[PDB]
């Protein structure tokens, strides 16, 4: 397997 | 601060790495596991050292340092 690296991260509505 | 990287280690000894901040709720990398598994994220158990990572328990909670290991096993 390769490495993995996961990064975790209104009024313009119209519905 | 700064990211840190947390290595997830699956049953059969795949890994995937996640940087997350000190902050950060631990059930956004459960998720974001079990999609890329493939499976509920209720049909696994994270844990940390043995002890269960709860959805809201965060590194800063966990005593979590840089490259800390997490262990999935099935619920």
């Amino acid at each position: 397997a390769e490495e993995r690296v996961v990064v975790i991260s209104n009024s313009s509505s119209r519905y | 601060g700064e990211y840190i990287k947390l290595k997830v280690i699956g049953q059969d000894s795949s890994e995937i790495h996640f940087k997350v901040k000190m902050t950060t709720h631990l059930k956004k990398l459960k998720e974001s596991y079990a999609q890329r598994q493939g499976v509920p994220m209720n049909s696994l158990r994270f844990l940390f050292e043995g002890q269960r990572i709860a959805d809201n328990h965060t590194p800063k909670e966990l005593g979590m340092e840089e490259e800390d290991v997490i262990e999935v096993y099935q619920e």
